[PDB]
RNA sequence: CGAUGUCGGCUCAUCACAUCCUGGGGCUGAAGUAGGUCCCAAGGGUAUGGCUGUUCGCCAUUUAAAGUGGUACGCGAGCUG
RNA sequence: GGACCGGAGUGGACGCAUCACUGGUGUUCGGGUUGUCAUGCCAAUGGCACUGCCCGGUAGCUAAAUGCGGAAGAGAUAAGUGCUGAAAGCAUCUAAGCACGAAACUUGCCCCGAGAUGAGUUCUCCCUGACCCUUUAAGGGUCCUGAAGGAACGUUGAAGACGACGACGUUGAUAGGCCGGGUGUGUAAGCGCAGCGAUGCGUUGAGCUAACCGGUACUAAUGAACCGUGAGGCUUAACCU
């Protein structure tokens, strides 16, 4: 009866920032190599969705040297740890899959109410 | 010290939603008994069956409302006959035998299928479907050619042509390992519960497949 | 795409065993008024089963 | 990737554009896109290639615009497909240097070279 | 296959299934009474039902999108102004659905779709 | 001859084993990897393309393998010309 | 140079299921915009132009996504290798006996499956009233009673071409609606401020939002009525006749 929807609220991350699409995030991502375990740094343009219970996850987009390279993290996921918003953006469009595709171009920035 | 299963898999079985089952205890009291009870006197098998759910106590019929009296009205959904072991009497045995080391190695899945309909002959088997441009008068997604000629004469029983898809069952084995914990020290059964409410119970010896 | 022998009056009729009317085989009283409707339908002066439910 | 496929070079060596000719690995294999090794020509190479037009041999995708999923169901996806040309019969990189991402299902056998060159893993 | 799916094309475009539900909610709202066939009295109130329960709240926004809907002024001078407030102690169900005779011209099960009003 | 539509391809196949691979043996100029021949075995699997309409054939490249035949040289009230 | 035998993982092709993820589609969700017409006009909306062109996109379906699987075993074996052994005082796998031996056979795994007319079994439920003609286990007609259950009819479904098969039918959440959420689009209209104006800023992550999720009788699911009976043949064998 009153019983459904929160055994995907047993493990969530309580402690996630909230973004909108378009500011450029750095995302922390535990990577094994061996009997070490370190950290990778992320960044670029966020593409987002909102809160999907676990199911939730947000595509970034970085250029390295030439070409972009898009990934989507899975928000609540354990390797995935720590966002921060850093650089916030103005867009329009809740995704940004054709903004994404041209070269050298940077969106404004609004940092005064969201 | 020796104790293994018996008539026991298991009391509680909950709606099907997801399919993979990572498992928590949750904190509500409800109350569940084994009903059923078979008579005694015109068989020369003596055999018992299981029920889940519940009913409204209305459109239970009479002949199924019998079934369910005998030792208590409490009616479920569901019927499943199996085989024969001994009989019926109470081997309960003392308190805490099995907490020592033994505690799981693996478990089954068992399934059901869904209805797709009067299913296309590239839907149903994985056909091929012929080129779409160079000509081919009405003739895209049809089945091609069914026989061979005159010789046969006739098309053969397990032939592959349109039909109704859907509404069978299912089964499958051999799930895996997905995660494990270790530092707060919690007593955990493991394994996706098995596939959609309608399944055939699992009555096995020591693991073959 | 077509037949080579004529099919029987046997066969004919044979086809139509199941090309049979079903009737509905229950009418119901209407309460208020005496007369007979289907089932979940107005009894054709107005009356479903309690109130007029048409003025005209 | 696929057959008849265009795909940009990562290494030095290897020149411009490169065309799958064969998936090699299996019977009917049709899409191999993540460390499996295809077989290339050259379709067009710059002169300071030590490779020329023409050419097989074989290669590794590297980068591809499918992009593959992680185990938590991360997709990495990258834009434009890239190679790394490798011997027919050694299966070893002829380009000193590589250039671009790599990722780390790269890491099996002959491709710690690669991945060990690479800037970004 | 269909699974899981709503709404009745009504061997009829989408334009044309938007116009009819238009000009027949209109008409409910209008006349209090439609015979009209059974699959459009109850996709007919599964659109008119809805106007009915913007129309609780006058507000200008209510009024231009119920005007978005079935683009008639009298309809939304109705439905704002005797409607609404006759229909505020209700919590859905405006509308009632009650079957009759099949027509003539063509077996269709025909129904009289009207609301829960009182004759005086 | 008071009409049995002719190749190849596509789609769909089925059978025989005079067996391509996988399976079990013998012999060998079988040291091992690798081969050759013969017996048993038809359960399953048994390529993508450049050339011209091609069956064929040449070639690039792959696969453990790219079998040989019958089925109106299978299949035009299934398609192509 | 390079091992059969025996284990461990990881792939190609194939098949099944699923929509949790990655995606595709989503003409019924939202937004940007061109041309034009209309709502009296400004504003705001709607209609046509392939859905006007696009941009995203819920459910459902889906693969390119994910989970699984073809085994291990057992019996009888073909080719072959054998033991004991005479016929044929030696020999010999065979004639009497016996033991191995493969993806083939029969089971093992998964589906249909008592129309298996050889029509099977188990549990439960329901019916234990009279009269005439009797061309006689006889068999027909009349009155009463017509159960268990089914069918019909409405609400319908992740079931479906139609049937069928599930769920519900007022001691009711079955379908719509309504309420709250979630998702999706992206700061609605109105008003105010700045600017000559386009437009920008605040109200404001605003307003709309489906098929989704939890709750609710507001609407439709009415009570009849229909079918189905009234103890179920003859012989033979076990407790009194």
């Amino acid at each position: 009866s009153n019983i459904i929807k929160q055994l995907e609220q047993e493990q969530m991350k309580q402690d996630v920032p909230s973004f909108r699409p378009g500011d450029t995030v750095e995302v922390k991502v535990w990577v094994v190599e061996g009997s070490k375990k370190r950290l990778q740094a992320f960044e670029g343009v966020v593409i987002a969705i909102r809160n999907r219970g676990l199911h939730s996850a947000f595509t970034v987009r970085k250029i390295s040297n030439g070409e972009g390279v898009e990934r989507v993290f899975q928000t609540h996921s354990p390797v995935v740890d720590s966002i921060s918003v850093k650089r916030r953006g103005a867009v329009r469009k809740a995704k940004l899959y054709y903004l994404r595709e041209r070269t050298g171009k940077a969106a404004r920035i609004k940092e005064r109410l969201n | 010290m020796i104790g293994l299963v018996g008539k026991k898999v298991g009391m509680t079985r909950i709606f099907t939603e997801d399919g993979v089952s990572i498992p928590v205890t949750v904190i509500e009291v409800e109350a569940n008994r084994v009903t059923q009870v078979k008579d005694l006197a015109n068989d020369g098998y003596r055999a018992i069956q299981v029920t889940t759910g519940a009913k409204k106590a209305n459109r239970v019929t009479k002949p199924e409302a019998g079934h369910f009296a005998k030792a208590g009205v409490e009616a479920g959904r569901g019927l499943w006959e199996f085989r024969l072991a001994e009989g019926e009497e109470f081997t309960v045995g003392q308190s805490i035998s099995v907490e020592l080391f033994a505690d799981v190695k693996k478990v089954d899945v068992t399934g059901t299928s869904k209805g797709k309909g009067f299913a296309g002959t590239v839907k149903r088997w994985n056909f091929r479907t012929q080129d779409a441009t160079h000509g081919n008068s009405l003739s895209h997604r049809v089945p091609g050619s069914i026989g061979q000629n005159q010789t046969p004469g006739k098309v053969f029983k397990g032939k592959k042509m349109a039909g109704q898809m859907g509404n069978e069952r299912v089964t499958v084995q051999s799930l895996d390992v997905v995660r494990v914990d270790a530092e707060r020290n919690l007593l955990l059964v493991k394994g996706a519960v098995p596939g959609a409410t309608g399944s055939d119970l699992i009555v096995k010896p020591a693991v073959k497949a | 795409a077509v037949q080579q022998n004529k099919p029987t009056r046997s066969k004919r009729g044979m086809r139509r065993s199941h090309d049979a009317l079903t009737a509905v085989t229950s009418l119901s009283v209407d309460k208020t008024s005496g007369e007979k409707h289907l089932r979940h339908h107005i009894t054709a002066d107005g009356y479903y089963r309690g109130r007029k439910v048409i003025a005209k | 990737i696929q057959e008849q496929t265009m795909l940009n070079v990562a290494d030095n060596s290897g020149a411009r554009r490169v065309m799958c000719i064969k998936v090699l690995g299996g019977s009917h294999r049709r899409y191999a896109g993540v460390g499996d090794i295809i077989k290339i020509t050259i379709k067009e190479a710059i002169p300071r290639g030590k490779v020329k037009k023409g050419d097989v041999l074989k290669a590794v995708v590297v980068r591809t615009k499918k992009g593959v999923r992680r185990p938590d169901g991360s997709v990495i996806r990258f834009d434009g497909n890239a190679c790394v040309l490798l011997n027919n019969n050694s299966e070893q990189p002829i380009g000193t240097r590589i250039f671009g991402p790599v990722t780390r299902e790269l890491r099996s056998e002959k491709f710690m070279k690669i991945i060990s060159l690479a800037p970004e893993v | 296959m269909r699974h899981r799916k709503s709404g009745r094309q009504l061997n009829r475009n989408s334009s044309h299934r938007q116009a009819m539900f238009r000009n027949m909610a209109g008409s409910l709202v209008r006349h209090e009474i439609i015979k009209t066939t059974l699959p459009k009295a109850k996709e007919l109130r599964r659109v008119v039902e809805p106007l009915i329960t913007l129309a609780k709240t006058d507000s200008v926004a209510n009024r231009r999108l119920a005007f978005a809907r079935t683009r008639d002024n009298e309809i939304v001078a109705k439905l704002f102004n005797e409607l609404g407030p006759r229909f505020a102690s209700r919590a859905g169900g405006y509308t009632r659905i009650l079957k009759c005779g099949f027509r003539a011209g063509d077996n269709a099960p025909m129904a009289y779709i009207e609301l829960v009003d009182r004759s005086e």
